[PDB]
């Protein structure tokens, strides 16, 4: 696999 | 007017900092928050900064800016597509796995460039900005947008001026999601965003001083909604220059690619310090260039990316399950689950693919329906660890009867879950056919339909599995190993 895969719009916690 | 807007945000901050009202009253809380947000928004001027003309007019400058800083600009163009908005169209043939896009780090907007920007002083004083790089990115974006001399002006001027995240939904568009799984995350998003706007409005306006910060002259609710929607629909995790940690970043040019099914073909090249993208598949000249965003659910796509993806092969719905402390076998079941690395209760996923349950869920369900004699065999003796080792393997069941019991339970629980929705699958499909709805309303209805369709598939899978193992129980087939 890619060492540093980039996910467009990766989901993050905003609370 | 200036003190009045401050009083309203202070009320909004109090309302949105209160504990959760209870699940039965979250819709009421949502409408109360909307009312206060909408009153603030009608008293404000909209976006603090706007740009003339149509969105197409700004893409040439984005390309020239990217090329002069080392980015790829050959082989594609920015085109307005009917079903996805703007995106990349190949101007030549592109073969699968061909490296066609690269973006050096100097073009990116990152938490690091935010820390070194005009936002820097406030970032160093504010514990929320230091904890939440996504919020920092949003303010980085607002600060640069309001700075005519900003290095990233060619990119900011090509961003959309509006999104289809639920933050932009009308109240009656969100109402379609009542009694769904997804609406709670919609409520959380709306309350988070409002608390953050009110919190930072009081920090910017009240707290010393009148910094070089452009947000001191104008920081509207519209500004903040636009900024967090820009970040959540477009942000990316990349390594830092040292490669020692990860940071959040906006990646110009490449983030204009729209999504289709497939695999991730975008990666960071640390040695050459740039983002790299190879073709997901063959793109003939004139075809849209797509990438695979990631294995996200349609709830996540709607809420965080602002769209619903038909034929999303990773769509899923949550199912909460646990061994109740009321079970007389609780100790044994919890010990077996512990030895298998599974908590006594958790949220699992039902998938719209075949099979609809994961190995973890299959292991839990097996333990859930285990007799005391079967649990003892997973706890004592030289074979106990081996029986745990295969607990999630559909090829090695505990017993025929155990399979029938667990598939009966899943059938029953999925069927029960279908009955907690306000509409049926058939009624949703008739709403979507016989009515002409806004894009955002269709997103809400297709999402509530999608949840039920996933539950419906689990019912059918569990029914078939039930009959398969039950008929093999009657024949007394040898259990495999
Ligand atoms: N498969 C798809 N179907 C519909 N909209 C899509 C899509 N893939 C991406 N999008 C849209 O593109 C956004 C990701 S950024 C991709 C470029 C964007 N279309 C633009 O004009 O700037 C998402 O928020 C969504 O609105």
């Amino acid at each position: 696999t890619l060492k540093y895969p980039i996910e467009h719009g990766i989901v993050t916690n905003w609370d | 007017s200036p003190k009045e807007i401050l009083n309203l945000t202070s009320e909004l901050l109090q309302k949105c900092s209160s504990p959760a009202p209870g699940p039965g009253k979250e819709w009421e809380e949502y409408v109360q928050i909307r009312t206060l947000v909408e009153k603030i928004r009608k008293k404000q001027k909209g976006l603090s900064v706007t740009f003339d003309g149509k969105r197409e007019d700004y893409f040439p400058d984005l390309m020239k800016w990217a090329s002069e800083n080392g980015a790829s600009v050959e082989g594609f163009e920015m085109v307005n597509f009917k079903e996805e908005g703007f995106g990349l169209r190949a101007t030549r043939d592109i073969k699968a796995e061909e490296l066609f896009l690269w973006v050096p780090r100097k073009l990116l907007m990152t938490v690091e460039s935010a820390k070194n920007s005009v936002l820097g002083p406030l970032y160093s004083q504010d514990r929320i900005l230091q904890a939440m790089g996504n919020i920092a990115l949003a303010f980085h974006l607002l600060c640069e947008r309001a700075s005519p001399n900003s290095f990233w002006q060619p990119y900011i001027q090509t961003l959309p001026s509006e999104y289809d995240t639920p933050l932009y939904f009308e109240e009656d568009e969100v109402r379609y999601l009542q009694s769904t799984q997804a609406i709670h995350d919609v409520f959380s998003q709306y309350k988070n965003t409002a608390r953050q706007y009110a919190y930072f409005y009081k920090v910017i306006q009240t707290h010393p001083h009148a910094n070089k910060l452009p947000l001191k002259d104008s920081f509207t609710y519209e500004d903040y909604r636009w900024a967090v929607s820009s970040v959540m629909t477009r942000q990316n995790q990349i390594p830092t220059e040292d490669g020692s940690r990860v940071t959040l970043a906006l990646i110009p040019l490449w983030d204009m690619c729209n999504h289709t099914n497939g695999l991730i073909t975008t990666g960071y090249n640390l040695e050459d310090d740039r983002c790299e993208c190879v073709a997901l598949q063959d793109f003939r000249a004139g075809e849209q260039i797509y990438i695979f965003y990631g294995t996200r659910s349609n709830a996540e796509f709607v809420i965080h990316s602002g769209f619903f993806f038909d034929n999303n092969s990773h769509d899923r719905v949550k199912i909460k399950l646990g061994v109740s402390k009321s079970d007389r076998l609780y100790a044994m079941k919890a010990e077996v689950l512990a030895r298998a690395g599974i908590p006594t209760s958790s949220v699992f996923a039902l998938h719209f693919t075949e099979p609809p349950i994961s190995a973890q869920l299959l292991a839990f369900l097996r333990v859930f329906c285990m007799t005391e004699e079967e649990l003892k065999e997973h706890l004592l003796g030289d074979s106990a660890i081996d029986r745990i080792f295969t607990l999630g393997n559909s090829e090695f069941p505990v017993s025929w009867d155990n399979e029938v019991k667990l598939w009966t339970f899943l059938e029953d629980r999925a069927s029960l879950l279908l009955k907690t929705y306000k509409t049926t699958i058939e009624e949703d499909k008739s709403v979507l056919k016989n009515h002409d709805l806004s894009v955002r309303a269709k997103m809400a209805i297709k999402l509530r339909l999608g949840e039920k369709e996933i539950l419906e598939k689990a019912v059918k899978s569990a029914a078939v599995n039930r009959e398969y193992y039950r008929q093999q129980m009657e024949e007394k087939a040898p259990l495999p190993k």
